[PDB]
Formats: C-alpha cells, sequence, structure tokens
C-alpha cells in the first residue's frame, strides 16, 4: 500500500518499481525520482501516453538519472481511423 | 581509566566482609565527583542497588548515605525503572529499621521518581504502622514527595490532617508532622485547607513548643503561596504585639525577616506602622534589635518608597522618629540598625521635608564610630562594618553631604587602634575612587598618620600599611611628589614584610603610580626564590618601566612622542619575553601575556601613525604623475584603518574570551578597544572619506557612571578627540596638516593617560572549566574514527562543567552554544556541516547529538567549539577546542558501482 510498513524492511537493490501518478508531481513518484535520480548507473521508463516527456524531467533537471521515452499506447492510429470510416461511413464527422 | 576504578571498588565489593563492602561504597562519591558521566554514574548506581538489594542493613546506612550526598547526580541515571525496583524490593521485607532505610532511601531518591504510585502506597501504609522508626522515615519520605507530587500532596493532606488532630500521636510526633504541611503548597484549594488546619491548631494548642513549629510552617506555606501573604503579615503583627511569650516573638521577628527578604513590595503601610508601633513599646532591648534589624533589612528595598507614597508629615511618621531613638540608643548593635534605617530613608525618595534628617543622619554616623572605634571586640568589628557600609552609601546617594562625611572619617582616623586603622581606609579608598574631588584634601594629613605608623604594634600591622599606602594611591589622583615617595618608601625600607611591598607594588601598578612600582619591583628582583616567580617580577618592573617613560611625555611634541614610544616599546619587549618565560603548564598565563601583547601592538599602532603623520613632511604632495587620493599618504593611512580596525577586533576578542574576571577588568578592556574605534573612527573621518561621515556625534557625550578616575579621564580623552573631530569636519583639504595635527594631538591625549593594570592580571577569583568528552568512539591520538561515506557520523558530544569555587561568583552560565565544524584535511574545506546548538544544563551536565556527514573521500577534521551565554545575555567564547580525526572508506559494491557507472 506504501512506503509507509512493509516496504522498508522488504526492499531489495537493484529492482523494478512501479510507482504512482505518471504526472511525475504527485505521488511516491516525486520520492524514487529524487533519491535515485543522482547516478546514470539507473534509469527511469516512461510508458505512458498524453503526458509530455520532457515537460515531466523539467523541474528535475540539471539531472543525470537516465531516461528512455518508451510511450505504449493502443488507440488507434490513422490508418485504421481510415478504415474505420471507410467501413461504416456516416453522414457526418465531428 | 574510567572504568578501572569501577572495577576496582567493585571488586571491594564483591567481598564477604562487611567491611570492604562499606570501604567501596563510602568510597564512591570521590569516584562520582571525579568523573561525573553518566555511563559511569547509571553503572555505579546500579552496583549501589544490587548491594542495597542483599545487604545486613548496615551497608543499606552507607548506601543511604552515599545517596544522601549525591543527589546532584541523580538526574544522570538513565536505567531508572530497575534501579527504583531494585530499592523498592526491601519494603516488602519484615526488618522494620530496613524498610525504614528503604523509606528513607525513596525520599532521597524523591526527585526521580514523584508519580511512582507504589511508593505512595507504601509511604501511606508504613506512615500509620506501630514502629517509631519506620514512622518517622515515613514522615521524612512524605515530606520528600510531598515537595513534588500533588496527588501524594492532596492524599496526605487528608492523612496527616486526621493523624495531627486524632489526639493520639503524642506531642512530639504532632511537631514532626506539622512541617508535612509545610511542603503543602501545590493548589490552590489544598493551600486554603492546610491554612485553616494551621490556624485551628495554632488556636486548639497554645503552648510553646507547637505554635513555634505551626508560626514557622505556616509562614513556609505563606512564603511558597504568594496569595495571601500580607495575610500573615498582619497575623504576625498580631502574634508580634498580643502575646507575653518571648520566645514566640523571636519567630515573629526571624519570620518577619524572612518574609522582609522575600517579598517586600507586599509590605503595606499600616503592616510598617504597626511594626514601628510594636517596636516602641516594647521593654526588652533584644527584641528591639531584632524588630529593627526587620525595619533595616526592609529599609533597603522599594518598601520604603511605598511608605513616602503621595496620598500627613513624614516628620511625624513612626518609622523616622524610631529610627531617630534607635540611633540614639545604647546598645550598638541598635545603634547599627537605627543609622542604616535613617541612611536608607536619605539615599532614598527626595521629597523636601525631609532633608534635615541628612544633618541628624551624619551626625550619628560619627556618633556612632566614636563608640565603636576603641572596643576591639567582634561586635564592635561588626559595628564597624555595618556603619561604614552606611558611611559609603550616604556619600554616594548624596554628593553635597559627601565632603562633609570625608572630614569627619579623617577625625576618628587620627585616633583609633589598629584594627581600626583598617576598613576606615577602606571606606575612604571607595569614597575617593568613585568621588575623586575630595581625596586631595587629605594628602599631607594620611603622610603624619602613616609616620605614627612608624611606631605602631606588629600584629596588624602588615594589612595596615597596605591599607593606607592604597588609600594614599588612590587619594593622589593626579601624581606623587618626590617628597612622598622618599617618606613611603623610607618608612617601608624601616620594616616590611616582604609581601606587603608586593602588595603596595601591585596597588601602585593598579592606580597608574609607576615609578614606586618600579622600585618596588627592583625591590622584589632582588628578593623571592623561584624561577617563574622571578621572571614574573621582572615582567612586572619592565612594564612598570616603559609605563613610566609613556609619562614623560610633552604636549605638542612628536619629537619626544617617537622617542618616548620607542623606550616604552622596548622595555615592554623585555617584559613580554621575561611573561613568556614565566608560563607554566601549571598556571598558564594567558590573559597577562595577551593584554601586554596588544598593549605593545596599540603603542605600535601609535607609533606608525605618528610618523605615518611625519611623512606628509616627509615625503611630496604625491609625484610628478599626480597633477581623488594622490600620495603614498593614502594608502599608508588605509593600511591605518587596517591595523586598527584588527586591533579592535583582537581586544574584542580578548574581551569574549576570559568570562572570569570582574566588572573592572572588562570596563579596561573595553577603554582600550574604545581607544581604538576612536583613533579609526578620527581617522576615516578626517583624511579617508570625509563625505558619508554626517554624523558630527549624534549621541550622549556626558552623565556617565565614572566608576574610576582612569575610565573619566578616558571618557574625557575621548570627549575632547570627538569635539576636535566634529569641527574640523569638511572645512580643508583632504590631505591637509591639520588633520595630522589632529592625530597627532590624539595619539598624544591618548598616551598621556597612562594605564590601569586590574584585577584580573594579578588574581583570579572564579575559575569555570568546560570538558566536552567527545564521544563517537573517542578514537586514540592519530588513529581516525572510520566511517562508511555512505551514512553520516552521529557525533554524540556530552559536556560538564567544572567550577574552581564559590560557583558562579560575577556571572552565572544560563546556555551554552556547542559549535561543530569539518575540514577536509586531504593535501571551503568542508564548511557544508557547521552546526549550533543550545544547552540548557541541568546541573552540570550537558548532551546534544551532533550528525555529520562526511561525503566526498578523505580525512575530515571534526572542531568543537563551546559559547556560554550568561543570564544577561552576553556570549563568551571559552572552550576547550576539541579536534577528532576521521578516515572515509567506501564500500567495494559502491565502489564498483561507481567504477561501472
Amino acid at each position: 500500500p506504501s512506503i509507509h510498513g512493509d516496504f522498508s524492511n522488504d526492499f531489495r537493490q537493484p529492482c523494478v518499481v512501479f510507482t504512482g501518478h505518471p504526472s511525475l508531481r504527485f505521488g511516491d513518484v516525486v520520492h524514487f525520482m529524487e533519491l535515485w535520480g543522482k547516478s546514470s548507473l539507473n534509469t527511469v521508463i516512461f510508458t505512458e501516453p498524453d503526458f509530455s516527456y520532457l515537460e515531466a524531467l523539467a523541474p528535475y533537471q540539471p539531472l543525470a538519472m537516465k531516461c528512455i521515452y518508451c510511450p505504449i499506447d493502443t488507440r488507434l492510429n490513422f490508418i485504421q481511423v481510415s478504415k474505420l470510416l471507410k467501413e461504416v461511413q456516416p453522414l457526418h464527422v465531428v | 581509566d574510567a572504568n578501572s576504578a569501577l572495577m576496582e571498588l567493585d571488586k571491594g565489593l564483591r567481598s564477604g566482609k562487611l567491611g570492604e563492602q562499606c570501604e567501596a561504597v563510602v568510597r564512591f562519591p570521590r569516584l562520582f565527583q571525579k568523573y561525573p558521566f553518566p555511563i559511569l554514574i547509571n553503572s555505579a548506581f546500579l552496583k549501589l542497588a544490587d548491594v542495597f538489594r542483599v545487604g545486613n542493613n548496615f551497608l543499606r546506612l552507607c548506601v543511604l548515605k552515599v545517596t544522601q550526598q549525591s543527589e546532584k547526580h541523580l538526574e544522570k541515571i538513565l536505567n531508572v525503572d530497575e534501579f527504583v525496583k531494585r530499592i523498592f524490593s526491601v519494603i516488602h521485607s519484615n526488618d522494620p529499621v530496613a524498610r525504614a532505610i528503604t523509606l528513607r532511601m525513596l525520599g532521597s531518591l524523591a526527585s526521580i521518581i514523584p508519580e511512582r504510585k507504589n511508593a505512595h502506597h507504601s509511604i501511606r501504609q508504613s506512615l500509620d504502622s506501630h514502629d517509631n522508626v519506620e514512622v518517622e522515615a515515613a514522615v521524612f519520605a512524605a515530606a520528600n514527595f510531598s515537595a513534588q507530587s500533588k496527588d501524594f500532596a492532596v492524599g496526605i493532606c487528608n492523612k496527616i490532617s486526621e493523624m495531627i488532630q486524632g489526639l493520639a500521636t503524642p506531642v512530639d510526633l504532632k511537631l514532626k508532622l506539622i512541617p508535612i504541611l509545610q511542603h503543602m503548597h501545590h493548589d490552590a484549594i489544598l493551600a486554603s485547607s492546610a491554612r485553616q488546619l494551621l490556624q485551628q491548631l495554632v488556636t486548639s494548642y497554645p503552648s510553646t513548643k507547637m505554635v513555634i513549629v505551626s508560626l514557622h510552617t505556616f509562614t513556609l506555606l505563606a512564603a511558597s503561596s504568594l496569595v495571601d501573604t500580607p495575610k500573615q503579615i498582619q497575623l504576625l503583627l498580631q502574634y508580634l504585639k498580643n502575646d507575653p511569650r518571648k520566645a514566640v516573638k523571636r519567630l515573629a521577628i526571624q519570620d518577619l525577616k524572612l518574609l522582609a527578604n522575600k517579598t517586600p513590595h507586599t509590605w503595606s503601610r499600616e503592616n510598617i506602622q504597626a511594626l514601628c508601633e510594636c517596636a516602641l513599646q516594647t521593654p526588652y532591648d533584644s527584641l528591639k534589635l531584632g524588630m529593627l534589624s526587620v525595619l533595616s533589612t526592609l529599609s533597603g528595598t522599594i518598601a520604603i518608597k511605598h511608605y513616602f507614597s503621595i496620598v500627613s508629615s513624614p516628620r511625624s511618621s513612626d518609622l523616622v522618629k524610631l529610627a531617630q531613638e534607635c540611633c540614639y540608643h545604647n546598645n550598638r548593635g541598635i545603634a547599627a540598625h537605627g543609622v542604616r534605617v535613617l541612611t536608607n530613608i536619605t539615599v532614598s525618595c527626595q521629597e523636601k521635608d525631609l532633608l534635615a534628617l541628612e544633618q541628624d543622619a551624619v551626625f550619628g554616623l560619627e556618633s556612632l564610630l566614636v563608640l565603636c572605634s576603641q572596643d576591639d571586640s567582634p561586635g564592635a568589628q561588626a559595628t564597624l562594618k555595618i556603619a561604614l557600609n552606611c558611611m559609603v552609601k550616604l556619600a554616594k546617594g548624596r554628593p553635597h553631604l559627601s565632603q562633609s562625611v570625608v572630614e569627619t572619617l579623617l577625625t576618628q582616623l587620627h585616633s583609633a587602634q589598629d584594627a581600626a586603622r583598617i576598613l576606615m581606609c577602606h571606606c575612604l579608598a571607595a569614597i575617593a575612587m568613585q568621588l575623586p574631588v575630595l581625596g586631595d584634601g587629605m594628602l599631607g594629613d594620611l603622610m603624619e598618620l602613616y609616620k605614627v605608623i612608624g611606631r605602631s604594634a606588629t600584629d596588624k600591622q602588615q594589612e595596615l600599611l597596605v591599607s593606607l599606602a592604597t588609600v594614599i594611591f588612590v587619594a593622589s589622583q593626579k601624581a606623587l611628589s618626590v617628597e612622598s615617595k622618599a617618606v613611603i618608601k623610607q618608612q617601608l625600607e624601616s620594616v616590611s614584610n616582604g609581601w606587603t611591598v608586593y602588595r603596595i607594588a601591585r596597588q601602585a601598578s593598579r592606580m597608574g603610580n609607576h615609578d614606586m612600582a618600579k622600585e618596588l619591583y627592583q625591590s622584589l628582583l632582588t628578593q623571592v626564590a623561584s624561577e617563574h616567580f622571578y621572571f614574573w617580577l621582572n615582567s612586572l618592573k619592565e612594564f612598570s618601566h616603559a609605563e613610566q617613560c609613556l609619562t614623560g611625555l610633552q604636549e605638542e611634541n612628536y619629537s619626544s612622542a617617537l622617542s618616548c614610544i620607542a623606550e616604552s616599546l622596548k622595555f615592554y619587549h623585555k617584559g613580554i619575553a621575561s611573561l613568556t618565560a614565566a608560563s607554566t603548564p601549571l598556571n598558564p598565563l594567558s590573559f597577562q601575556c595577551e593584554f601586554v601583547k596588544l598593549r605593545i601592538d596599540l603603542l605600535q599602532a601609535f607609533s606608525q601613525l605618528i610618523c605615518t603623520c611625519n611623512s606628509l613632511k616627509t615625503s611630496p604632495p604625491p609625484a610628478i604623475a599626480t597633477t581623488q587620493r594622490c600620495g603614498r599618504i593614502s594608502n599608508q593611512m588605509k593600511q591605518s584603518m587596517e591595523e586598527f580596525r584588527s586591533l579592535a577586533s583582537r581586544y574584542g576578542d580578548l574581551y569574549q574570551a576570559s568570562f572570569d574576571a570582574d566588572s573592572a577588568t572588562l570596563r579596561n578592556v573595553e577603554l582600550q578597544q574604545q581607544s581604538c574605534l576612536l583613533i579609526s573612527h578620527a581617522i576615516e573621518a578626517l583624511i579617508l572619506d570625509p563625505e558619508s561621515a554626517s554624523f558630527q556625534e549624534y549621541g550622549s557625550t556626558g552623565t556617565a557612571h565614572a566608576d574610576s578616575e582612569y575610565e573619566r579621564r578616558m571618557m574625557s580623552v575621548y570627549n575632547h578627540v570627538l569635539e576636535e573631530v566634529e569641527s574640523l569636519n569638511r572645512k580643508y583639504t583632504p590631505v591637509s596638516y591639520m588633520h595630522t595635527a589632529c592625530l597627532c594631538n590624539a595619539i598624544i591625549a591618548l598616551l598621556k593617560v597612562p594605564l590601569s593594570f586590574q584585577r584580573y592580571f594579578f588574581q583570579k577569583l572564579q575559575s569555570t572549566s568546560i570538558k566536552l568528552a567527545l564521544s563517537p568512539s573517542p578514537r586514540n591520538p592519530a588513529e581516525p574514527i572510520a566511517v562508511q561515506n555512505n551514512q553520516q557520523l552521529a557525533l554524540k558530544v556530552e559536556g560538564v562543567v567544572q567550577h574552581g569555587s564559590k560557583p558562579g561568583l560575577f556571572r552565572k552560565i544560563q546556555s551554552v552554544c556547542l559549535n561543530v565544524s569539518s575540514t577536509l584535511q586531504s593535501k571551503i574545506d568542508n564548511m557544508t556541516n557547521e552546526m549550533e546548538q543550545r544547552v540548557e544544563p541541568h546541573n552540570d551536565y550537558f548532551s546534544t547529538q551532533f550528525l555529520l556527514n562526511f561525503a566526498i573521500l578523505g580525512t575530515h577534521n571534526i572542531t568543537v567549539e563551546s559559547s556560554v551565554k550568561d543570564a544577561n545575555g552576553i556570549v563568551w567564547k571559552t572552550g576547550p577546542r576539541t579536534t577528532i580525526f576521521v578516515k572515509s572508506l567506501e564500500d567495494p559494491y559502491s565502489q564498483q558501482i561507481r567504477l561501472q557507472q
């Protein structure tokens, strides 16, 4: 549920940690974005769209934390949008 | 070798013999005094506890004695619960003497266990027991718990009320149990119930014994609970007035004495009327002395100002006439108390229709004096003390009487014994010290008195010569004549002790007559039987020589200024070489060496300044290149700024680092620092930026305390130099020669007023030191404490204060400022962890927790500084300046991670 407890006496370096809100402004993600954000040995893996990558690192620059913009999106793109529109063609498009 | 004493004495404790165990137990308080740190204290107290648990009831009394003696170390015990359990495991025994001893131990331990419930239950259970030693120990422990706990106070209030007026438990036990009611001030209604019970007791048992005990209890309740002290003062006035017994009256006297010492602002006008009226119609004389002693202690405070308050003629007031017929009384002590009262009325509030009493006052003193001069008894000596203190205070408050004061004193300096010459010479010394204009009015008369001492007795002779030559030095405010030097000299060649001449020499060095200081220091130099005392006397001789060279100056003559300054520097340098040779590890003379060194630096600042003023007459206007500062003289006086400002800072550093001197030595250091600021301001107002001065001394230049003649002449010189600076502000060219002449006259004016070696140069009264046992691991010497360079270092500095004597005589330690810093010793340098913490000691202990962040790679240097904060607020920079070494290691996994990254 939180760092406040069982995470203190079970934590194991190195790890894979999944943290709080991806906007990088509130949660437990700010704590691990600090502390560990001092060495180039570690990396942070941004995976979620609709939040700007460079804007999230903006309060945290200057910074030595390795960063890879690896966004995973499942929403349909413009090719299948065209397929959808030529499949079930409407009278109007908004 | 800290715990080794513990193992030695506890090896003594594991004997099977009672004697060796008792010896170790009674040897524990010395070990407590030697190392006061709570690790040793806690360990030794637990060992005392489990020796107390199993014992043959005589070891128990010894451990009780040790606990009674070492009361101030009781708050340092860490494992309190185990200690108290081991002690408390004896209440459930069946030997009544052992139980009584254990309740006495609980009463001693009361401070650390105020709210332990089983202790209160044991006190209540054993309090109504039938074994007398158990009962007495229970009353002791109930008195000691009742001073701190409140629920215990109310329950024992009910219980002791019942057992006092239970009509069993005979009168000796009632006398023992009334102080339980004394300690019973915790709550308002509790105090009121105790007050009603005490009033019922004092009207119910009208004896000599119970009335005395109940009245002392009742007044301690009143002086503890400040809600109705005037009611008890009132009740004491009826007990002192309407009671035929005598011992009750004597307690009323000592009671009103305590209450007037404690809370004098609550004394109402009709209370003083009642006390005075009861002091009139008493037939006895000891009672008269007691009441007027109470009124004398009441006269030294603001109770008189409440008494003589507007909204009757104060001549018709009871106090002043009572003071008159007890000032003109036959007995000496009542006369001393009365003349104290009259002097205190005179020094206090200034209404017009009291001034006639002034005349009466001064005549009273001399009348009393001629009664107490020719008696030679310790009571008459105390009467001399009281009379002369009144003389000093009377001359101090009203200066226009003072001249008459001093001349009367000289009359009784003609005809009195060898014990009355002293302390009258001291009174003359004080009066001629702060108020100097009368001192010369003695002059020569003391000469002939001093001549009489050529053929006086021998027992009190040396102190008497010391007193007479001291008041000679004080009275000679301008200088001493050559014939005066000759007569003093030939008299102490006639007879002297050798230490008497040392006291005279240091008195002369104090006042400023350095030529007789030279001669007596020569006399000491031929004398004396040790190395460093010889070097010390040689140094003092050289200082006196340089100061006579400084007295040989002439105004508006710069040639003699350079010559005499050079002579003063060479004699001071022989003296500072002698002082450096005189320094010892046992007595590391630090104030004297620093004071002399900064005096040398002040005179060399003066020498560079005077020859720099000569440089304008010894160089061009500037150069052919310069045609808003031009010339080398501007750079030279900028260097004068640097030197004088640094010198003022060093005077401030000497002020802050002493803390053990008196007011006079500190004020002299302030005089030297103010001289440095004076010269700095004078130069930076004349030549270096006149433009941004714009002040013209907008502060007060008058109405000074003037506690010494040297202070007054310093202040006069300061005001004259500032007047010259204000006048010569922005009229003339920036270089000028009126500016250089102003600096020259300022230097001459500072060096004309000689010097004053004060008390801390010779004798040290207060000695305070701090320990600061650093315990991260304390190391050894060059071995550093290893840190892992991923965690901080818990320093855990702990300290204790050591007092030489009379704990705090002049200033008292309120809080102590510990500062810590680091330094990278590998070669800012690790200023990132400068830390500060304030400590309030409990009795003597300092306990703080310091975390130091060692982050980079290297060996670091932890320095710890102390700083005492006093009651007024001035910070004092003493301390051991403790340094310790750390090495920063790294985790091999972290090293491999950093190498891979």
